């Protein structure tokens, strides 16, 4: 064998010559660029998210998570509601500053129950709530003689034999 | 360099954004807005 | 017309409910999939259009659906419910579902089964974004929702949770399908007996029937299958002289090459629009089932539901939420008769020329006497004027028997 | 696969050689199989 | 045959995958032409596609093999052969 | 919904100023100074990425109208279930117990306000599954038995009024020695005075 396939139709490994070794080939990391921002009003400083990819490779705070590492953000432990959606269980501003934190599912409480007791309401609240619910779009209509092949007749023959 | 202006009623050009100035000029032409709303936004692809 | 079948006796039967709620957040990059760190295939591109952008968006669109829809279906509580420490729930056994702190994950062993059960890389523009929610999060999320279910019952749901102990919580329920609750607290200690016993019986049938997890491992199949088929869709000539770019990039000048390189880049665009669409209506069928789970949640869990089979086969007492990944589990246990007795019915009775009808189940005749019997529960009681209520008269009613209403003031 | 040679020329028949025993030739006792090989 | 005749495809090195490819392959339990050295033998077979060969023997009879168009000094032909030194 | 509409609706007229491998987008211009056996393939391609183009918009509003109708079938079905009647389903018409709702409309949708009930201002309570009375064993025929700690009450769930246990409130079933957590007290018989 001189060359190794993954599964799909990749190249995984080489035999390299002048050596007569096995070299596995990673495709080297890429990875999307997402930008946490507060909102222009909030502030005008940013955090940039590099997704999927280690950054001990391309500075000043980096926080290493699963969905890859945010820089301009502060890793701090106290949790809080999520703000900005980031993944894995991260979530970022706080203090004038973009903070990141695990996030927290809500305030823990624990009922106290026992075989012998029951908490019964004395009082109610009427509350109102709103839900908001599409039900049509706009009835956009398209002609397609017009809109592929404008104004001219041999386009339209060439439309024809489609 | 790509730029997004500012246009105003007049045509005149009240404002720019360089898309290669900072990654939060890049998130303003991404979404084509002078102001970004909180949240992540992709803007664009790290490549080694 | 006078026969009707009344169950002496009642089973507590728990069904799984398996429903996928997300997808992986897969995201493909249009430019480096179609065109593979090559210039000259990047500036033909340019002239396709905002295609690789519109592309981008709908996997993005899709991916923050899937966050969407797993928090839709798991985070229905404002706040996390924890179980007490001393499992004092009159009989009833909750450690199958309830999170083990022994394991290094706060699961239950049924839902650490469903882990085990379901069994699952780096590629050329494809990527898969991990979820909002971790696995970890979304058991403490079922955790939380069945503590609140086995502490307050379905007032959680509602607002405060209020505790109330579990045998009468699960005596409110059996008023809920029909059945008095004094034959849960005559029978209290047959249907904790009868719930252990399916608890256990379901993690086993969980355990021993491939299959059961079908539905969840569909799904994933389904996404790794059309992940692996664009992957092998990049070794397609699509017409072109070679499907690898840089070999027909390198062998034929760019004036030749050209045509060449579109074929490819035609080919691969149209694959890669065919795998956005797939995974769309995918999404949208995993987003229906998301809903539904939501649905069931709050109908099934969150209360309990008289919806007919919406929550299992039977009269639904109670349901129980278990992660899964990609999917929750819904351990819905429901109220079955287990044997059923004839008895001579009669719509009426006549009584002193009035025609009495039962304020609550049915008369029933065992063949000697006449009683008026819960219809769930065959439990006979004497006809009454505090059970029964007096209607017009017996001239009326057709195929009415006669019979003494005891009036409990006369002795 | 032990060898890959660039011969260049087409090959219609085939033909096996073997080792005749001397005792006048008596072949060892031996099997040889063709196969023909199909797309 | 039984299922004899298969060979690695490509220099392509595969782990713990199945892969399927169309090449041209000795069909499992298909009937082999089967001869004897002894007579109490090397017939000449055409080549077509390919040829698998299988050789049972102990003194190493079958030393070689030759393949052409014609077999004789009117063309030129290909000749595999074994003269106990080396592999020609 | 309105904005992906029109971003739809932008992207599709935005794809002809593309050229799809043509030497010019505008298909008069590429036509005006080609001849009729090269201007027609390079018409060819400029028709096959804008069909393309149009089959994808198709293809994604055919898709959103399929999200839209299933929204819609749940606006519906909360028409139906919340406004022209009362839903006992959890959740399907807002947080807490559904008392009624109002239907708002707006541009392209519905605005459900759902008014519920919620309870509020709690208290403990000792609570027993039944009350042995007499020999016999009682439990509430409406509501549940609570104790504020000197007397025992029979009260809704959903909502704290004390009641004196009596015979018309409460239903006999059984005997006290098989129910388990049964406590003793006196039911008040109305006859009895
Ligand atoms: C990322 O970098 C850290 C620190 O060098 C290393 O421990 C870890 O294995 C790396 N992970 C990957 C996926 O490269
Ligand atoms: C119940 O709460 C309302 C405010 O929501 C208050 O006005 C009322 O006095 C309360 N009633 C009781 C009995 O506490
Ligand atoms: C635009 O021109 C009009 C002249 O009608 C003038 O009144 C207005 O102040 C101008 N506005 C700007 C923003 O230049
Ligand atoms: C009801 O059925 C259960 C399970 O079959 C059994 O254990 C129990 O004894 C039965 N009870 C009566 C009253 O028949
Ligand atoms: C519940 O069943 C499990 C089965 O292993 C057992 O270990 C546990 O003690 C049971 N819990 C109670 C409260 O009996
Ligand atoms: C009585 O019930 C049995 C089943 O338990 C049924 O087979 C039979 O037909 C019934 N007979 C009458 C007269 O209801
Ligand atoms: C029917 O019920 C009466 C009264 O409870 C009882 O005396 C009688 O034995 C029962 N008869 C049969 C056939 O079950
Ligand atoms: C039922 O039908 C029978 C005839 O088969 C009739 O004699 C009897 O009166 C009917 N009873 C009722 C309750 O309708
Ligand atoms: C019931 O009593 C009425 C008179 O009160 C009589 O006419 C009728 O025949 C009786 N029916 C039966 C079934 O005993
Ligand atoms: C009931 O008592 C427990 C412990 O005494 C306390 O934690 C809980 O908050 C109380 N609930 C109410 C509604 O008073
Ligand atoms: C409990 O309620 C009864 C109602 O009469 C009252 O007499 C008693 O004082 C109450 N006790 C407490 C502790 O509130
Ligand atoms: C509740 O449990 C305690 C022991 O923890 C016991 O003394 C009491 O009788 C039980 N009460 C009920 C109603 O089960
Ligand atoms: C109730 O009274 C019975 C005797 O009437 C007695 O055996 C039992 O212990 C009492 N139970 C309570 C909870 O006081």
């Amino acid at each position: 064998q001189q060359f190794g396939r993954d599964i799909a139709d990749t190249t995984d490994a080489v035999r390299d010559p002048q050596t007569l070794e096995i070299l596995d080939i990673t495709p080297c990391s890429f990875g999307g660029v997402s930008v946490i921002t507060p909102g222009t009003n909030t502030s005008n400083q940013v955090a940039v998210l590099y997704q999927d990819v280690n950054c001990t490779e391309v500075g000043s705070n980096v926080f290493q998570t699963r969905a890859g590492c945010l820089i301009g953000a502060e890793h701090v432990n106290n949790s809080y509601e999520c703000d900005i959606p980031i993944g894995a269980g991260i979530c970022a501003v706080a203090s004038q500053s973009i903070i990141a934190y695990t996030m927290s599912l809500g305030a823990e409480n624990s009922v106290a129950y026992s075989n012998n007791s029951i908490a019964i309401p004395t009082n109610f609240t009427i509350s109102v709530t709103t839900e908001i619910l599409p039900v049509s779009m706009t009835k956009t209509s398209v002609d397609c003689t017009m809109y592929i092949c404008g104004d001219s007749t041999e386009c339209s023959n060439l439309l024809l034999q489609y | 360099r790509t730029f997004l202006l500012k246009y105003n009623e007049n045509g005149t050009i009240t404002d720019a954004v360089d898309c290669a100035l900072d990654p939060l000029s890049e998130t303003k032409c991404t979404l084509k807005s002078f102001t970004v709303e909180k949240g992540i936004y992709q803007t664009s692809n790290f490549r080694v | 017309n006078n026969s009707i079948a009344i169950p002496t006796n009642f089973t507590i039967s728990v069904t799984t409910e398996i429903l996928p709620v997300s997808m992986t957040k897969t995201s493909v990059d249009c430019t480096m999939y179609i065109c593979g760190d090559s210039t000259e295939c990047s500036n033909l591109l340019l002239q396709y259009g905002s295609f690789c952008t519109q592309l981008n968006r709908a996997l993005t669109g899709i991916a923050v659906e899937q966050d969407k829809n797993t928090q839709e279906v798991f985070a229905q509580v404002k706040q996390i419910y924890k179980t007490p420490p001393i499992k004092d729930f009159g009989g009833f056994n909750f450690s199958q579902i309830l999170p083990d702190p022994s394991k290094p994950s706060k699961r239950s062993p049924i839902e650490d089964l469903l882990f085990n059960k379901v069994t699952l890389q780096k590629f050329n523009g494809l990527t898969v974004l991990p979820p909002l929610l971790t696995d970890e999060m979304i058991a403490q999320y079922t955790s939380a929702l069945l503590a609140g279910t086995i502490t307050s019952g379905w007032t959680f749901g509602a607002g405060p949770a209020l505790q109330i102990p579990f045998p009468m919580q699960m005596a409110y329920r059996f008023n809920g399908i029909g059945v008095t609750q004094n034959v849960l607290y005559e029978n209290q200690k047959l249907i904790a007996n009868q719930f252990n016993s399916a608890i256990g019986k379901i993690q086993d049938s969980l355990s021993s029937t491939p299959s059961a997890l079908g539905k969840l491992q569909d799904v994933v199949n389904q996404n790794a299958q059309a992940l692996n088929t664009l992957v092998k869709q990049l070794s397609s000539n699509f017409g072109a002289i070679s499907s690898v770019l840089n070999d027909i990039l390198s062998r034929l000048d760019p004036p030749e090459a050209e045509v060449q390189i579109d074929r490819l880049i035609t080919g691969r665009l149209q694959s890669l629009q065919t795998y956005v669409t797939q995974q769309l209506i995918r999404a949208a069928e995993i987003r229906a089932s998301a809903n539904l789970a939501a649905t069931k949640m709050s109908e099934c869990v969150l209360g309990q539901s008289k919806r007919v089979d919406f929550c299992g086969k039977g009269y639904h007492l109670m349901s129980f939420p278990q992660s899964a990944p990609h999917g929750v589990v819904f351990l819905h246990v429901t109220y079955v008769p287990a044997q059923e007795k004839n008895f001579t019915t009669a719509p009426a009775i006549c009584h002193d020329g009035k025609a009495h009808f039962p304020r609550e189940g049915v008369f029933v005749s065992n063949g000697t006497h006449w009683f008026v019997t819960q219809r769930n529960f065959y439990e006979p009681q004497i006809i009454t004027t505090d059970n029964t209520f007096v209607s017009g008269n017996c001239d009326v009613v057709i195929g009415i028997v006669n019979n003494t209403v005891y009036d409990p003031l006369q002795p | 696969p032990l060898v890959d040679l660039p011969i260049g020329i087409n090959i219609t028949r085939f033909q096996t050689l073997l080792a005749l025993h001397r005792s006048g030739w008596t072949a060892g006792a031996a099997a040889y199989y063709v196969g023909y090989l199909q797309p | 045959s039984f299922t004899r005749g298969v060979y690695y495809p490509d220099k392509v090195f595969r782990s713990s995958v199945l892969h399927s490819t169309q090449d041209l392959f000795l069909p499992f339990f298909s009937n082999v032409t089967w001869f004897h050295a002894i007579h109490v033998d090397n017939p000449v077979l055409p080549f077509n596609d390919g040829v698998y060969f299988a050789s049972t023997e102990k003194s190493n009879i079958i030393r070689g093999w030759i393949f052409g168009t014609t077999l004789d000094s009117k063309t030129q032909s290909l000749l595999i052969v074994n003269n106990a030194t080396n592999v020609v």
